[PDB]
């Protein structure tokens, strides 16, 4: 099957069972497969936060790009501050209390397959069930039930959601080292390229980064 | 006041301590400009050493002819000085040793023990670091209970 | 690397790993609040 | 699990089990599950009747002194601005009697509560008594003096009850924003409804 | 009943207020978790009747009913010295929590044939006397009763904290936050936590 | 009877519902639960639409739909006896996918009941003149249906680029069809 370094095997805790499992893990860090289980939700979710933020910039940025209005990524956290009435401390605590509630929960599934399953909660019961460690489902995490439709159609999609989680975070960080090395926005980064791309490089002024 | 020695809030010398450091200071940064780096640094600690005479002169110990702080260690003017301090140390000290007595009784039963003082068992220890967090509640029950003491 | 933790586990890297704790925290303390001889 | 062909108020869903249709006005409406132990529902099923006929006898004291103010008769004020200061005793007073007068009565019904048939006779003229009823709640005697013997009857309470009971709610809110009579909340209400809910009002 | 569901309730705790919370592990000790269960009790009764004494208090002074000062400034007034005051309340107190401390120990102890109907009922819960009205199927009271209690052991601390924090009264700190929520918080003065 | 001739359609769908052409490239209407739900939507949603853009032409046939918003019983007035006439008629539908037969009864007038019937197709009342026959017209419906809802998301993007209406939109295209497109 498909590896990273073509030739070379890949590392026996690697089955090509997981999604996107082209037996990389050079360094031995998920080999005890309760460390593995735990670094495919680290995975998923910083690539679903990754994929957002991506999304997310790469709108803002054409929308500023395209009319005179929105603010470029950086300092667009001020711009949303300032110009509307609200505060950073509380935003930044009310997100821990809320964003602590949906973690602390998703925290008890992990060390529990069908924890949070017992409606001890709101009654509901079938909704915060186990299914498969980093797709939970349900009427809410999987409202239209893709996750409850066909076998084939569904293991295509965890192939397709890690790729993108990939993409997303490699994109996330280039828009982090790219803002840092050039100082402009995402569209005039891309914009200078396409005009004059054998000139306009890293070669330039981004250095070894 | 207490011992005779005067509060350091009004004492003479400790406030002509405050001078004599601060004038130290002040022969030095004349040999650099204003914008430079070690100005900027010997502004700062002057700003930090004559705020720091302030926070005694504000927390209110008492100084002497010699013009340094004496501290006081019995009863209630200067509680802070030590006796809150005191009970801070019996506290934490209690812990560490509370947490190191629960650590050695728990491996005691198992096979060879001298394995877990060097190839110290992490999970076990970091559970019992928290459990160590209630120990004189714990410590006082076992002194009752009678499994302290062989 | 049951192995490799079992070392990182071992006398004297935690002695190391716990004392650049509990010094960064005496360090640290004595930054925001320095020079202290009450509290 | 829960009665299948008894009065809904989602026509389609499920009344819980408790609410067998037992007692008076059970259409099975219980979303929170209060009356899940049936000690709680002897409660209640009480609690409502006496919150009901309060609300019911307070709402007929608030609208009708308006009613026949306006149509002119006599005194006349608002429902709220009335017990201000114009009686012939003192505020305090008026509640001790009534406090007394009632302490009294109450504890007279809730034995009867408690025990069904404990009180149900007059202890000075001990003749008189009211008859055995067994119903609490629904005393009778002197209480039905013109006689009305109904299940019919026993929902037309609660009804009214729940009704009225709102209606006095409305007066609290109504008043505590608007700031006149409810008959005149309605008259200005009924000049340009449209032009005058509660969200142009608010 | 779980305090955090998936944590692992401790072992000692096999439901006999029971919601499974004792991560340091204080009651793993029956002796323990017997005195420590009448602590708590005692605890409640105290904070819910003190709270009382300034919620309601200061509730009915915005309301207009009663010009009572602020819980804080309430002690300060003339009548007698608090010496006294004290000296009496520590004498008073002393007698009768010596008399819970020998029921707690021996619990019939309080009913020896020499004044004595208080013997008891069970432990922490001594009714008789202390039960007037007299209540005893639906004991859902003894539940409310540790709940509300937590509740207001909990809102005191609070008190104590939020007039070290903004130096204002309870039923103030209730508006003020309530006239502007997003931007008068925790998170808005002195100090994080 | 395919939507792309010569395809085999997804597994799930096999040609029972009203103009199923063998459509969903994510399955949609894999879970049996979720294609019960998306139904009701692709009718009542066509109903909608078809209504509507049966509305923009005739209302035009004027002044602009899309500033139809500024037209004797103030606004609040008005949006509330939509939104209480709107939540008892909706909820009534909804109750009816709860459980399949739950709702029928005339509430008032319980003489009166609306007889057993396929979900989101009623009848009984609302089938009065029982007009063209059988499935057919549910596929009609289906197809009308979407033709209706395609052309009001037009009607939308072609208010929000031009400024006109449908009506003028075509007329400014049939004055200059070569220039007039979405390329210029
Ligand atoms: C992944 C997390 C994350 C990252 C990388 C950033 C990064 C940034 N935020 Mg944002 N934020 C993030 C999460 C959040 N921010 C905010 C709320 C704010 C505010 C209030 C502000 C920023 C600002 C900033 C910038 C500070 C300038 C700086 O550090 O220059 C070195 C910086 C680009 C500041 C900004 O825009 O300054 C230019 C700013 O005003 N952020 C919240 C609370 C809802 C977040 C929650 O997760
Ligand atoms: C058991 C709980 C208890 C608590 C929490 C308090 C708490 C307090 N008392 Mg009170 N008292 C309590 C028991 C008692 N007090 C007193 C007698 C007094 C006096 C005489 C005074 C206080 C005062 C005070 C306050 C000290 C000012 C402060 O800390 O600034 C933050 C403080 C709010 C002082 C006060 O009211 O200052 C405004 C004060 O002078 N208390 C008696 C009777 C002897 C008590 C008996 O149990
Ligand atoms: C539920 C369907 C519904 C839809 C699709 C619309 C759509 C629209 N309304 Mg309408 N309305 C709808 C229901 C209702 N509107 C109104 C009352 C109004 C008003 C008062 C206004 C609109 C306006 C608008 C437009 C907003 C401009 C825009 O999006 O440009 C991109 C848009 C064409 C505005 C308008 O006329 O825009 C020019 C406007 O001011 N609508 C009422 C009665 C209260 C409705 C009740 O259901
Ligand atoms: C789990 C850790 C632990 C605990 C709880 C104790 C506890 C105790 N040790 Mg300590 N001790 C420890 C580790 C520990 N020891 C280690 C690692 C060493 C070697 C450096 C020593 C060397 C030591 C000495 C030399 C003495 C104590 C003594 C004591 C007792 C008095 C407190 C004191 O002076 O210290 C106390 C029972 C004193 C005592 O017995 O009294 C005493 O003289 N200990
Ligand atoms: C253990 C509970 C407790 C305690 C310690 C106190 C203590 C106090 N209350 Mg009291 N108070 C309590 C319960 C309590 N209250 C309750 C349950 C209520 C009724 C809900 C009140 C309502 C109340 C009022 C209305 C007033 C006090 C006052 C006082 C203070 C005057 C001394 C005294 O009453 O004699 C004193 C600090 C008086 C004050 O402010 O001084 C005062 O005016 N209290
Ligand atoms: C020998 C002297 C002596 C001493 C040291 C004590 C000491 C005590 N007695 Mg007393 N007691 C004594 C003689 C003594 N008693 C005698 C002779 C009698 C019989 C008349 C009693 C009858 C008695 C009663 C009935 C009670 C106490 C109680 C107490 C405790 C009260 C604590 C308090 O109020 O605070 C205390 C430890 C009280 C207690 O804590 O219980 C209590 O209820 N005592
Ligand atoms: C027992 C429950 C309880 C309730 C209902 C409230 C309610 C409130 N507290 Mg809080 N508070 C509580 C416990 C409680 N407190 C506890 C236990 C603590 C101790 C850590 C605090 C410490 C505290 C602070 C430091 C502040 C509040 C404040 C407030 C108000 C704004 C919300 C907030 O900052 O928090 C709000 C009315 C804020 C306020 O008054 O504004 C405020 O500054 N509280
Ligand atoms: C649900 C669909 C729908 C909706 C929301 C509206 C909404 C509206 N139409 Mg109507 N309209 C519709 C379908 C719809 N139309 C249909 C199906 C037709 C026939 C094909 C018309 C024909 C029509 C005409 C002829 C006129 C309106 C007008 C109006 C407006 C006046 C309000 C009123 O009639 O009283 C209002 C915005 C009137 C207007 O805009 O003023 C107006 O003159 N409509
Ligand atoms: C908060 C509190 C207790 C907190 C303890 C906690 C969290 C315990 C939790 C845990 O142990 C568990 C379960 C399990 C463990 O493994 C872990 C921890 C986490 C350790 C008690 C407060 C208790 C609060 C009390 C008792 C306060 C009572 C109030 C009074 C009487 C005050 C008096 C006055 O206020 C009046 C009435 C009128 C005014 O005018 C004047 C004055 C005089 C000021
Ligand atoms: C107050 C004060 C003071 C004084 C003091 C004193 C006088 C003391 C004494 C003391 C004493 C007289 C003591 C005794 C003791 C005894 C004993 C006998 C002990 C024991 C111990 C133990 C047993 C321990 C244990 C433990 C724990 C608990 C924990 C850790 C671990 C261990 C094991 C160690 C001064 C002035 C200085 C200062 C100020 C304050």
């Amino acid at each position: 099957r498909p590896v990273w370094f073509p030739g070379n095997p890949p590392p026996a805790h690697l089955d090509g069972s997981l999604a996107g499992d082209y037996g990389f893990d050079p360094l031995f860090l998920g080999q005890e497969p309760q460390t593995l289980k735990w670094y495919v939700q680290a995975e998923l979710v910083h690539g679903r936060f990754a994929m957002l933020g991506a999304a997310g910039i790469i709108l803002t940025s054409i929308g500023a790009k395209v009319g005179l209005g929105f603010p470029e990524w950086y300092d667009a956290g001020k711009v949303v501050v300032e110009k509307n009435n609200i505060d950073f401390p509380t935003l930044m605590v009310i997100q821990f209390y809320l964003m602590g509630w949906a973690e602390t929960k998703r925290w008890y599934d992990f060390k529990n397959p069908g924890s949070q399953a017992d409606g001890s909660f709101l009654g509901f019961t079938e909704e915060f069930k186990g299914l498969e460690n980093g797709y939970p489902g349900g009427r809410f995490f999987d409202p239209m039930g893709l996750s409850r439709g066909d076998a084939a159609k569904y293991q295509e999609y965890k192939q397709k959601e890690v790729k993108n989680g990939r993409l997303a975070m490699i994109a996330c960080l280039g828009f982090a080292a790219q803002y840092a090395a050039t100082g402009k926005g995402p569209l005039d980064n891309l914009a200078d390229h396409l005009a004059d791309p054998n000139h306009v490089n890293f070669a330039t002024n981004g250095v070894s980064n | 006041d207490i011992a005779g020695l005067t509060p350091c809030s009004e004492s003479k010398a400790y406030a002509k301590l405050e001078k004599k450091e601060l004038k130290t200071l002040e022969k030095r940064l004349k040999q650099y400009e204003a914008d430079s780096a070690p100005a900027v640094a010997l502004k700062a600690t002057m700003e930090r050493t004559k705020a720091r005479f302030a926070n005694y002169a504000k927390a209110g110990l008492l100084c002497g002819n010699d013009g340094l702080p004496h501290l006081i260690a019995d009863p209630y003017g200067h509680a802070g000085e030590v006796f809150i301090p005191t009970f801070g140390f019996l506290y934490v000290a209690g812990y560490i040793g509370y947490v190191g007595r629960q650590y050695l009784i728990a491996v005691k039963g198992e096979a060879k023990p001298t394995d877990k003082e060097i190839i110290i068992d992490v999970p076990l220890a970091t559970k019992l670091a928290w459990q160590g967090a209630g120990w004189p509640l714990a410590a006082v029950q076992e002194l009752q209970r009678g499994t302290l003491l062989e | 690397m049951k192995d490799f933790t079992t070392y990182l586990s071992t006398a004297p890297v935690i002695a190391t790993i716990w004392f650049t704790f509990t010094a960064g925290l005496l360090i640290e303390i004595n930054r925001y609040f320095p020079d202290p001889l009450v509290f | 699990k829960r009665d299948a062909a008894l009065p809904s108020w989602m026509p389609g869903a499920d009344l819980p089990g408790y609410l067998n249709g037992t007692l008076p006005g059970d259409f099975g409406f219980d979303p929170l599950y209060l009356g899940q132990d049936p000690v709680k529902l002897k409660w209640y099923a009480q609690a409502e009747l006496m919150n009901a006929r309060f609300a019911m006898l307070a709402v007929a004291g608030i609208l009708v002194p308006e009613l026949l103010s306006n149509i002119g008769f006599g005194a006349g004020v608002a429902w709220y601005d009335a017990g201000k200061f114009e009686y012939f005793a003192p505020a305090s007073s008026l509640f001790g009697v009534q406090m007394l007068l009632f302490a009294w009565v109450e504890i007279r019904r809730y034995q009867d509560f408690v025990k069904p048939g404990s009180a149900n006779q007059d202890p000075i003229f001990t003749n008189n008594k009211l008859p055995d009823g067994n119903e609490p709640g629904y005393p009778g005697g002197i209480f039905d003096p013109f006689g009305w013997s109904i299940k019919s009857l026993k929902l037309k309470e609660i009804k009214n009850g729940r009704l009225a009971m709102l209606a006095f709610a409305g007066f609290i809110g109504q008043a505590y924003t608007t700031g006149t009579t409810p008959l005149k909340n309605l008259s200005t209400h009924l000049a340009d409804p449209w032009s005058t809910t509660v969200w142009q009002n608010d | 009943q779980s305090w955090l569901p998936g944590s692992q309730i401790p072992a000692h705790l096999d439901t006999p207020g029971n919601f499974g919370f004792d991560p340091l592990g204080l009651g793993k000790d029956p002796v323990a978790l017997r005195w420590y269960q009448q602590a708590e009790l005692i605890h409640c009764r105290t904070a819910m009747a003190g709270v009382a004494g300034i919620l309601i208090p200061g509730l009915l002074t915005k309301a207009g009913a009663l010009n009572v000062p602020e819980w804080y400034d309430a002690g300060k007034n003339s009548f007698a010295p608090w010496g006294s005051l004290l000296a009496v309340q520590l004498f008073l107190c002393g007698f009768v929590e010596a008399k819970r401390w020998q029921d707690i120990r021996k619990p019939g102890s309080q009913g020896e044939p020499g004044a004595s109907l208080k013997g008891t009922s069970e432990l922490g819960y001594p009714g008789g006397p202390f039960d007037p009205l007299g209540l005893s199927k639906w004991a859902d009271w003894k539940l409310k009763e540790v709940k509300n209690g937590r509740l207001a052991m909990l809102a005191f601390l609070g008190f104590v904290a939020q007039k070290y924090a903004t130096g204002a009264g309870p039923v103030d700190n209730l508006a003020a936050h309530l006239k502007d929520p997003w931007h008068v918080n925790y998170a808005t003065n002195g100090v994080s936590l | 009877p395919l939507w792309l001739p010569g395809s085999t359609p997804p597994a799930h769908l096999k040609g029972d519902l009203p103009g199923d052409f063998g459509f969903d490239p994510l399955g949609l209407g894999a879970n049996a639960e979720s294609l019960k739900w998306f139904k009701e939507s692709e009718l009542v949603h066509s109903r909608w639409a078809m209504a509507a853009v049966a509305g923009i032409l005739v209302q035009e046939i004027d002044v602009f739909w899309y500033n139809a918003g500024k037209e004797p019983l103030g606004p609040l007035g008005l949006l509330a006896v939509e939104f209480f006439l709107m939540h008892w008629v909706e909820v009534r539908r909804w109750q009816d996918l709860r459980k399949p037969g739950s709702v029928d009864q005339d509430p008032i007038f319980s003489q009166y009941k609306l007889p057993p019937h396929e979900v989101g197709y009623p009848g009984g009342v609302f089938a009065p003149f029982i007009p063209g026959d059988l499935a057919e017209l549910k596929v009609k419906e289906i197809k009308n249906g979407r033709l209706a809802m395609l052309a009001f998301v037009g009607f939308v993007m072609a208010a929000q680029v031009t400024g006109k209406g449908p009506i003028a939109a075509l007329q400014e295209h049939l004055a200059d069809p070569w220039g007039t497109t979405i390329f210029s």
